[PDB]
RNA sequence: UACCUAAUCAGAAAGCCACGGCUAACUACGUGCCAGCAGCCGCGGUAAUACGUAGGUGGCAAGCGUUAUCCGGAAUUAUUGGGCGUAAAGCGCGCGUAGGCGGUUUUUUAAGUCUGAUGUGAAAGCCCACGGCUCAACCGUGGAGGGUCAUUGGAAACUGGAA
RNA sequence: CAUUAGCUAGUUGGUAAGGUAACGGCUUACCAAGGCAACGAUGCAUAGCCGACCUGAGAGGGUGAUCGGCCACACUGGAAC
């Protein structure tokens, strides 16, 4: 536009709606509200533990996780690796992430972490998917 | 020392021994850098209200006085 | 000693001889590993870039964040970014020791740094990435100047560049000159390592 | 009151101290009035000390109280010497 | 309406010089007079004709082409413009084309260039660049 | 001797009657890395022989590029179509900085300082003319003297 | 307690991630659109350098990856530095108010503009130099820099005011 | 943030009196109808501010841990000695 035009309107950026956005509210239960913290992770409760179809291209049975973050935030989280030891009532710790395929899965459950089990025969990549140094 | 003077004109003269002066000046974009005109209105005092609206008159800050106003009329040099 | 590793496998995997001058490469001059042998596909603009970043690294022995850091210092310095870092590596006080003549390699001479037989300017430094001045004296500690390593190298030195005075006798140093692009490893491209760290 | 003293501005076990005057309340490294010199109790051997005459002198005489050790500082200088001699 | 007399005097050196017409004329001013003399001076047009008639005398200009028909004048633009003014100081005066081109700049001593500016150490307008 | 760089490999198809007759095009850049850089195109049926067509096509047309010490003689901003690339001169120690084909062009050329964004379309082809098109509207200061009437040191 | 001096031992001191292209690093085996991987392009349907493992390789290294958030790349709000015929974009068209902009010359003024001088823009920070810790981090000194700044001279082409 | 357009009535000015370290609607009486607002009054939501820090070639964009300057608060809310 017009310098005139400019000063009378400046330039309007675009916002950036950011994924994840269960990570980025915490809640006080005092005060029955809700904040933003941003967090790193989020630690949840499992109420439902099953699998879930992937997307039409694909085809592979993949497991997820209905969370009940920190949070009174109800997601949806996926659970890398091969075997897992999850139940309902289950506490688990949610990173950030999606899954492509699976429609509603924005999450990723952590292996290797409070009340999660880690790959059992897991032996490069022992970082992700959690698991110890054999011997 | 020395207290400060601005020129401006009477917009309003309805209330007694108070005139509002307006004295527009320039201030300029930060980003764009054109420089667009602002204006302000001071409220002033004039014990003998001879400035009637029109007037450009010389404006000089002093002591408060009631609520809003801080300036004197100084020199009237218009007459409209 | 940072790296302690095959110092071969590297310079096979490279295309310089970093220490040893030839022996490195006679018998196989490819890469190492399983295809190895096998013949060798184009490498890429980032390929060439990494690649030469790794020959002059792994030539002094130093790790990254620390090569990085030391080429930000070079930058500050006026004249030719490339000629400058190049410069101050071989200020370093465990590349002046080798380049001196006191021991028969790089990594020995960091131990000979590292352990305290140096004694800069009469105090111990013990530091191999010491950055030495022109006008210093890299000597020999006295009670280390009956160690035979020392010995063993003092007299198959030889050559010794200009910008160093070596003494034989009383085992010192002097880093007379600053030294110039002539007397730096020629097997560098100085402009390969400033645009990999530009890109 | 005013009181012209050392503020600290050195790392662990390696104190660096600055001669300024301050007004008493003042946090020690915080709000000041004016620097005067510098005090430095770790250097080779004689601790190194640098001060300001005109303002040192300034200050004393209107008012400001050096503390046990500027007081030290100053002396090395003489400056409480001049300022004494000054009656 | 007109608002930019001078743009449209250098918009006009730069659609003669696109076809290579050997001469133009347009409205004269004192400030595009001497734009016109500056350009003369620093090798750009061939010569500068004011032509007085009654009202707004004429100016023409005559441009200058090279061996093979080379343009002297590679560009015009018009820096400072009734939307925005420009204004510079001595210290930041810019080098057009690293110097292998003029910018006109209006201080207190005339219109001149920029690289005689930076010694008498003013500023002015930035007019126009010239290269 | 002109030293040659293949920018890039493109797998072309038209479609017949039985189904996509597919083609391959070759991008190549020559120069001699002391001032003369051409670019050429050429398609065949094979990779190794649309090389050579552009190589060939390339060492037809060179342009002479300005240089003054490895770095242009002032900025300029090379334009073709939707390909745009600005190009600032540097300090001799400075380097290439230059993206992807916009770096062979200027490589191949005596050209080793410089500083360069390319500020339009990345499409090869369209980078590599625009890039030519700022080599060639390039001026240096014996030039623009003598078209001036004026001595080098006069401009100065 | 730094720190130094004697003996003694290579002994007590490396892991993490990648290897289809972006993007440095490839083979074999197991499985067989399953199990699973994935930032995107996407891979996996009995001969996957894309899944798991084994060798090798490469990148870093007392760290290595993942997640969370910001800037960049993004010229993808374009002042620098974008556009509106067909890709998103010219209001259906007038009359018009504030505002924005405005033909040539002369005289004057000096608000903008330019050029100085003072006062201040604390200190600590960034950059440069120098010195001290064995080097470095760090520390300390000296500059520099930082304002739509205030007061006060000077210039008068341009913009602004007056005639 | 305009999908927040009209806000105030000690409000706005004056005249007296009081009291405040001090000017002043600061407060009280009596006069007049005034005052602010598309140059965003008001309202809603959010937030301690700055030196400074991160990023960027720059222009800019984001941030306000540790250190320093200022402000405000001390279970919540009033008050004075």
């Amino acid at each position: 536009p017009t310098i005139n035009q400019l000063v009378r309107k400046p330039r309007q950026s675009k916002i950036k709606k950011s994924d994840s956005p269960a990570l980025n509210k915490g809640f006080n239960s005092k005060k029955k509200k809700f904040t933003d913290l941003n967090s790193p992770q989020k630690r949840g409760v499992c109420t439902r533990v099953g699998t879930m179809t992937p997307k039409k291209p694909n085809s592979a049975l993949r497991k997820y996780a209905r969370v009940r973050l920190s949070n009174n935030i109800e997601i949806n989280a996926y659970i890398p690796g091969i075997g897992h030891n999850l139940q309902e009532h289950s506490v688990v710790l949610v990173r950030g992430g999606r899954v492509k395929d699976l429609p509603g899965v924005r999450y990723h459950i952590v292996r290797g972490a409070l009340d999660t089990s880690g790959v059992d025969g897991r032996r490069q990549g022992r970082s992700l998917y959690g698991t110890k140094k054999p011997k | 020392n020395d207290r400060k003077v601005y020129v401006g004109k009477v917009v309003s003269d309805k209330m007694d021994k108070t005139i509002t002066v307006l004295v527009e000046t320039y201030k300029t974009h930060k980003l764009y850098g054109k420089r667009v005109k602002y204006s302000k209105k001071y409220k002033t005092h004039d014990e003998n209200n001879s400035a009637k609206l029109g007037d450009i008159v010389k404006i000089q800050e002093t002591r408060p006085l009631s609520a809003t106003k801080r300036f004197r009329l100084v020199e009237i040099v218009e007459e409209s | 000693a940072r790296f302690r590793g095959s110092n071969w496998k590297k310079s096979r995997r490279l295309g310089i001889s970093l220490s040893g001058t030839g022996k490195e490469l006679e018998k196989r001059p490819y890469a190492p590993g399983q295809h190895g042998p096998n013949q060798r596909k184009k490498l890429s603009e980032y390929g060439l870039q990494l690649r030469e970043k790794q020959k002059l690294r792994y030539l002094y022995g130093m790790t990254e964040r620390q090569f990085r850091n030391t080429f930000d210092i070079a930058g500050k310095k006026f004249g030719v970014h490339g000629e400058n870092f190049m410069i101050l590596l071989a200020s370093r006080l465990d590349a002046v020791v080798y380049s001196l003549g006191l021991a028969r390699t790089r990594r020995q001479a960091r131990q000979l740094v590292n352990h305290g037989h140096i004694l800069v300017d009469g105090k111990r430094v013990d530091i191999p990435s010491y950055s030495v001045k022109p006008g210093q004296t890299i000597s020999v500690r006295e009670k280390s100047q009956k160690l035979n390593i020392i010995v063993e190298s003092v007299e198959i030195n030889n050559f010794v560049p200009e910008y160093l005075n070596f003494d034989a006798d009383s085992l010192t140093g002097t880093f007379v000159r600053l030294p110039e692009r002539s007397e730096l490893p020629a097997e560098i491209n100085e402009q390969l390592i400033v645009e990999y760290y530009s890109r | 009151a005013v009181k012209i003293r050392l503020t600290r501005l050195g790392s662990k076990r390696n104190p660096f101290y600055r001669i300024v005057v301050a007004d008493a309340r003042s946090p020690r490294d915080g709000r000041i009035i004016e620097q005067i010199g510098t005090y430095n109790p770790t250097s080779a051997n004689a601790p190194e000390i640098k001060v300001d005459e005109a303002l040192a002198l300034k200050w004393l005489n209107d008012g400001a109280k050096p503390t046990d050790t500027v007081h030290n500082i100053l002396s090395k200088e003489g400056i409480m010497k001049k300022f004494d001699e000054q009656k | 309406t007109m608002t930019d007399p001078i743009a449209d005097m250098l918009t006009r050196v730069r659609n003669a010089n696109m076809v290579r017409h050997e001469k133009l004329e347009l409205p004269a001013s004192n400030i595009k007079k001497e734009i016109a003399e500056i350009l003369k001076s620093e090798g750009f047009i061939k010569n500068v004709e004011y032509v007085e008639d009654d009202k707004q005398g004429v100016l023409r200009l005559f441009l200058k082409y090279g061996q093979n028909d080379e343009r002297v004048i590679t560009g015009l633009k018009r820096i400072s413009k009734p939307g925005l003014r420009v204004y510079a100081k001595a210290s930041e005066m810019p080098k057009v084309l690293n110097g292998l081109g003029i910018a006109l700049v209006s201080t207190s001593e005339g219109v001149i260039t920029d690289k005689e500016a930076r010694k008498r150490n003013v500023g002015g307008e930035i007019i126009a660049y010239v290269w | 001797e002109f030293e040659e760089r293949v920018v890039t490999i493109n797998r072309v198809a038209k479609v017949v009657k039985g189904g996509r007759r597919f083609r391959f095009t070759a991008l190549v850049v020559v120069g001699d890395k002391n001032g003369r850089v051409g670019f050429g195109t050429g398609k065949a049926q094979e990779v190794p022989e649309a090389i050579k067509k552009a190589v060939e096509a390339a060492k037809k047309d060179l342009v002479v590029v300005p240089r003054v010490e490895g770095t242009t003689p002032h900025t300029i901003t090379g334009r073709y179509g939707s390909g745009s690339v600005f190009m600032k001169p540097a300090a001799p120690g400075t380097g290439v900085i230059a993206g992807g084909p916009v770096r062979a062009v200027l490589e191949l050329a005596g050209i080793t300082d410089i500083l360069s964004k390319s500020l339009g379309s990345n499409t090869p082809i369209n980078m590599v003319r625009a890039t030519i098109d700022g080599l060639q509207n390039l001026k240096n200061a014996e030039d623009v003297a003598k078209l001036r009437g004026k001595t080098v040191e006069e401009l100065y």
